[PDB]
């Protein structure tokens, strides 16, 4: 009851072998194997568009069916390195093999993953918002009985089970040594926070990784893998095999369509020196004045650039802001209006997150009792925004842990014995309302909310927005209201409101949006000329300072240095030039000199 | 009368069928839908029963009286006819992929509470409301054993669709088989909880519920809220398989009711009359009823040249006395509304007023259960007891007020259920919540015509406000300012209220007199909120006491229930001293 020979396997392993045995040709899958030799890894990267390439047929075959193409691919693999060298062949027991490259339908997404993929290999890109603590596992035990003199050994693999005694009842005593034990990982994956509708419910894929790819992940990281999906044995719950784990970059690009870059070149090149101002204006027209948050708002958007030393500084590139004013103020509204402008930004309260909060968390599942990293809104908004609402209300250990981040963007979390130092790097925009409310112009605003003062030094820019009973701003602010409230869309009746539905100069929000995702990926440059009126307006700050808000300090010179990137970026200049400056300089007196 | 003979009618059904004329030529609309979906990555079509009935109405017949099997031969039709269309397809899709068939019919809908036993393995079409969804499952429809000791392999064992179990064989080592999920075929499952529309629920009748069953494409569609009509099977375990479902993504009366309407808005004291109309089963209502009326007319859902909306409900607060016939006033008025859900603060519910997510351990699988706000969306949420919610519903009651959206999270991602309900809460003594209710106050025409008046003009005027109106609101306003307290969203709540007077009237427009009323009304909210602020004051002076605090506190230091004991018998409020320990302790 044993298989002697299989036809289609044997075809198989020596069609993978030739298509390594890449010699008469380009030789690029040889080198890679000779590289992959000298580095001591054992995973090939394999590209799927070459091997279609060689033969479509056998490429469909390994698409297709992914456990038996993959396990002869395998061999090949191996009997190729052992043809080259024996003895790294020797060194390792089995070794793997990666995909990657272009993959015609199953390249989805965890929403579209779905259970008609089964036993297909697949391309799942995504957010990883859980991961799980690395552990060895058995694939192969050993066992030794004294009493009959006998070795015997156990395989696991896919398949109480652990042997203990002979079928005699003689003892048995594993071979520690001689037995095999791979690493393996669990994480979680969801579709991209940006790029998946709120309508439909969240859509969560979990991933197991071995050998080498299993600390090639963590919560917060933006991966593609490329695996097998089986079913797990009885109803079925659903994992991935990875075969292969990168992490793409969070910046990405604006693919959009060349109509678009067609469109924000020339709405660029039509009036640079007023973009920035009608952006402002198109910002949130349902709000009236509020004109330098609105410009402040629109900076921390497009965000500066970071800067990475040669010493392993890391001078962030993102921009801070808190609001702090009387409430009936339109600080939610303007962060709704951030939410529905900014290419990626994630809300959140001063709870955060249940359970996992703002920052990282580490949970036991509950349903296995098992721990688990699971990643906050803070790491998942990383190169990103992250909407703050009621900021103050923040709970005290949340309070120190924001501090981590602010300061230097990345949150280490040790306890529960875990490990883990996630990349947060994410610009926020806190919003506040001062306690009991009617903010007092007496205290300083830390003693009006309660920050420690530190925060304050964090935030780059703090904009005190106060309900002055002005007869003018008021005139100004109720006439806005009221317009806003009569207005008609241009085809109605005066008849009916809009109907309640089953689903969830002025630019559009939509437009807006891509305009700024476009203007992030630009990487502006200091200029002598700007880099010296920059700091002659820093020394003119400082002198001012001489009168007794927070105090000017270099603090203050990197915000400048930021937000004169940032309107660089908002003209699309790959330059920083005066304007910039000036504009950066005016917006940081405002918000430290009413 | 041969299964054969059923799937050719299909077949050339499917393929064969025209629409059109001759002007726009003879389409094989469901031909062109298949080649189209399969050239994509759907893998379903649209089935329209009146277009099966005009092409075969025996097909149809069939259908009805038995939907799972024609339907299986529908589906292998469907699958033939793509095969057929797309029989060159490129290399290695040339594997030819399952069709999910999906029906939809122009029949009028069927009341859930008419659904007798004998329809069952019939097919229905039912209307309602989902209240509860099931995460997105893998469950097999084809599956293969393994003789453990014998190594005997049964391959392909077909799976009924529905909510069944398993079978396992009895032997080839006795019944211990293993189950081989390398070749199992499976596809995505998915419950749901739909309930009776709150329409058309008896008098003093819990709305009835019932399980939904939706695997292949058809499942996902759909999230707690929505309002929906199915086409499905009727099973029995008791649930329903799910073939079709159709979203009220927008919108959803007799001549005479219209006539009786326009001739009720015509009269001029209608205002009063309705105000007085409502309950004169109660006794001592002052202006309350007619914030009630204005209540349930509510407002105008704006949508602003951004594009964002300003929630056109209107919430109202009564706080006072567990004496009063408040209880009965809110019986009356979700019993008024067209669409209305009375609870309390502590209903006990496992969704609560706001949506839950739930491990059910039945299953052990997470279930997002609809609360009481996204089940009157469109309509009035009755809550008693409004300050008794959890902590949960309270950290929700914010948004839900707010966006008139309940949102739930998953990590990164965000599920987001319309709530677009007016809340007439009712409470004795969390504040900042307040702050966000339109209105506060401290303690003839049947109610079914009431009720069809209500939805009448709800679904058919949305008043605006007039330029002399608005210019006369807004001086108001300054002057209010002036003497003061007032804040913008008060000014909103005014223009809202001020809208459901003028809708009351079924006006296109809001006069003057209509924004003097709704000044009228929030007047009388405005001194009941100066006595409030003596009630309540959470304010100068209360900062001014609260500075008070701070410094004897300071001067004192730098047990606990004597400490407050002692600054409550110095006048000092509890909470101000609560807060003021609070805020320390953070500093
Ligand atoms: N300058 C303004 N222009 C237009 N509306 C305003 C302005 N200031 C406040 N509002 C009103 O305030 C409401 C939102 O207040 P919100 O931001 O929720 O208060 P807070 O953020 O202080 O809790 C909106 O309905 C908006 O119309
Ligand atoms: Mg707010
Ligand atoms: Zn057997």
């Amino acid at each position: 009851t044993v298989v002697l020979d299989d036809v289609e396997l044997r075809e198989a392993q020596r069609d993978y072998l030739d298509f390594l045995d890449d010699e008469e040709d380009q030789g690029i899958y040889q080198s890679k194997v000779r590289e992959l030799i000298s580095d001591n890894q054992y995973r090939l990267i394999v590209n799927v568009n070459d091997l279609r390439r060689k033969n479509e047929k056998r490429a469909n075959r390994l698409l297709n069916n992914a456990f038996e193409e993959l396990v002869a691919f395998q061999r090949a693999l191996k009997d190729f390195v052992a043809s080259i060298d024996a003895t790294y062949a020797k060194q390792y027991e089995e070794f793997y093999v990666g995909l990657e490259g272009s993959f015609g339908s199953k390249h989805v997404s965890p929403r579209t993953l779905t259970s008609c993929f089964l036993s297909c290999v697949v391309c799942v890109e995504g957010i990883v918002t859980k991961c799980s603590l690395v552990r060895p596992k058995v694939v192969r035990s050993v066992h030794y009985c004294p009493a009959t003199k006998k070795t015997i050994e156990r395989r696991y693999s896919d398949l109480s089970v652990y042997p203990t005694k002979d079928e005699e009842n003689n003892p048995l005593e594993t071979e520690y040594g001689l037995s095999v034990y791979k690493d393996h990982q669990t994480i979680t994956i969801q579709e991209m926070p940006e790029k998946a509708p709120a309508g439909q419910l969240p859509r969560s894929v979990d991933v197991i990784l071995d050998d080498d790819l299993v600390d090639k992940a963590k919560p917060g990281d933006r991966v593609q893998v490329v695996g097998t999906y089986r079913c797990l044995p009885g109803t079925f719950r659903t994992v991935l095999i990875a075969c292969n784990v990168k992490q793409m970059s969070k910046d990405a690009q604006p693919s959009f369509s060349a109509e678009d870059i067609a469109k924000i070149k020339k709405f660029s090149k039509t009036r640079s020196k007023d973009i920035f101002d009608q952006l402002a204006k198109s910002l949130a027209p349902s709000i009236h004045g509020h004109d330098y948050v609105k410009k402040a708002i629109l900076c921390l958007l497009l965000g500066g650039v970071e800067r990475d030393l040669e010493n392993g500084s890391h001078i962030r590139g993102d921009i801070n802001i808190l609001l702090i004013g009387d409430p009936s103020v339109a600080k939610s509204q303007l962060l709704r209006y951030v939410l529905c402008t900014a290419p990626r930004a994630i809300p959140t309260t001063g709870r955060g997150s249940s359970g996992v909060g703002l920052t990282a968390a580490v949970t036991t599942d509950q349903e296995t009792g098992e721990r688990r990293l699971e990643a906050g809104a803070m790491v998942l908004a990383d190169r990103g925004v992250v909407c703050i609402d009621e900021f103050d209300k923040m709970s005290d250990m949340d309070r120190t842990a924001i501090h981590e981040v602010m300061e230097q963007g990345r949150v280490t979390i040790a306890k529960a014995g875990i490990h883990a130092r996630l990349n947060a790097r994410c610009s926020v925009l806190a919003a506040a309302n001062p306690v009991y409310g009617r903010y007092d112009q007496y205290k300083t605003p830390m003693e009006n909310i309660g920050l420690q003062d530190s925060l304050l030094s964090r935030f780059d820019l703090l904009f005190i927005m106060l309900d002055q009973m002005d007869p003018e701003q008021d005139r100004e602010i109720s006439d806005h209201v009221l317009r806003m409230h009569r207005y008609r869309a241009p085809g109605e009746q005066d008849g009916d409101a809009m109907p309640l539905g089953s689903a969830v100069k002025m630019v559009s929000a939509a437009f807006m949006k891509k305009y700024i995702h476009v203007a992030k990926i630009i990487k502006p440059v200091l200029t002598q000329e700007s880099a010296t009126y920059i700091a002659e307006e820093y020394s003119r700050l400082r002198s001012q300072d001489s009168m007794s808000t927070s105090p000017v300090t270099a603090r203050t010179l990197e915000t400048l240095i930021r937000l004169a990137t940032a309107h660089a970026k908002a003209r699309m200049s790959k330059t920083v030039d005066l304007q910039d400056a000036e504009e950066a300089v005016e917006l940081v007196q405002y918000a430290y000199f009413k | 009368a041969r299964k054969s003979q059923l799937q050719r009618r299909f077949k050339e059904f499917l393929r064969q069928y025209r629409v059109g004329t001759d002007r726009t030529g003879f389409t094989f609309k469901y031909r062109d839908e298949l080649k189209r979906h399969y050239n994509l990555g759907e893998y379903w079509i649209e089935v329209e029963m009146e277009d099966l009935a005009s092409f075969d109405e025996d097909l149809a017949d069939y259908l009805y009286k038995q939907p799972a099997e024609h339907l299986q031969l529908l589906e292998e039709a469907a699958k033939e006819v793509a095969d057929e269309v797309t029989r060159p397809r490129p290399s290695g899709e040339e594997v030819l992929q399952d069709i999910q068939v999906m029906l939809k019919s122009d029949a009028s809908p069927s009341s859930i509470r008419s659904l007798k036993s004998d329809m069952m393995s019939h097919l229905v079409k039912i209307p309602g409301i989902i209240i509860a969804a099931s995460a997105v499952r893998a469950k097999a429809t084809r599956i293969s054993i393994q003789c453990r000791s014998c190594r005997n392999t049964l391959t392909n064992i077909a799976m009924r669709p529905g909510l069944e179990g398993y079978a396992l064989p009895r032997k080839c080592p006795l019944d211990p088989y293993f189950i081989m999920p390398d070749k199992c075929k499976c596809v995505d499952f998915q419950t749901l909880k739909l309930q009776e529309l709150p329409d058309a629920v008896p008098h003093g009748e819990m709305p009835r519920h019932m399980q939904l069953y939706c695997d292949r494409y058809l499942c996902d569609k759909v999230v707690p809220g929505n309002r929906v009509t199915i086409m499905g099977i009727y099973s029995i375990k008791s649930y329903i398989r799910v073939l079709g479902i159709q979203v009220d993504t927008d919108g959803s009366v007799s001549p005479q009711e219209e006539e009786e309407f326009r001739r009720l808005a015509a009269l001029p004291n209608v205002y009063e009359v309705i105000s007085k109309s409502i309950a004169p089963s109660i006794f001592g209502g002052t202006d309350m009823k007619k914030a009630i009326a204005c209540l349930l007319f509510g407002g105008s859902r704006k949508r602003l040249p951004d594009g964002l909306t300003r929630r056109g409900d209107i919430n109202l607060l009564m706080l006072g006395d567990p004496g009063t016939a408040k209880s009965q006033l809110l019986k009356f008025v979700e019993k008024c509304s067209p669409i209305g859900v009375y609870t309390s603060g502590k209903g006990s519910s496992a969704a609560g007023l706001t949506a839950s997510v739930m491990r059910d351990p039945s299953s052990r699988n997470f279930i997002m259960e609809g609360g009481a706000m996204v089940l009157a969306d469109g309509g009035v949420v009755c809550i008693d007891e409004f300050d008794k919610m959890r902590e949960d519903d309270r950290v929700a009651i914010h948004e839900a007020m707010e966006q008139q959206t309940i949102s739930i999270a998953k990590a990164g991602i965000t599920t987001t259920l319309n709530s677009r309900c007016s809340v007439l809460a009712a409470a004795n003594s969390m504040p900042t919540i307040l702050s966000r209710f339109d209105m506060i106050f401290i303690v003839e025409i049947d109610l079914a015509k009431l009720k069809k008046f209500i939805a009448y003009c709800r679904v058919k005027c949305g008043p605006r406000l007039s330029a002399e109106a608005a210019e006369k609101l807004k001086n108001r306003y300054i002057i209010m300012r002036s003497g003061a307290p007032i804040t913008v969203r008060q000014l909103e709540a005014i223009v809202r209220i001020a809208e459901a007077l003028s809708k009351m009237k079924l006006q296109p427009f809001a006069t003057e007199a209509d924004v003097e009323e709704a000044l009228r009304l929030f007047q009388v909210s405005t001194l009941d909120a100066a006595l409030s602020g003596t009630l309540s004051g959470v304010s100068q002076e209360d900062q001014e006491m609260l500075s008070r605090i701070e410094k004897q506190l300071k001067r004192r230091f730098a047990s606990e229930h004597s400490i407050i004991k002692d600054f409550t018998k110095q006048k000092y409020p509890e909470h101000a001293i609560h807060k003021v320990l609070q805020l320390m302790l953070r500093r």
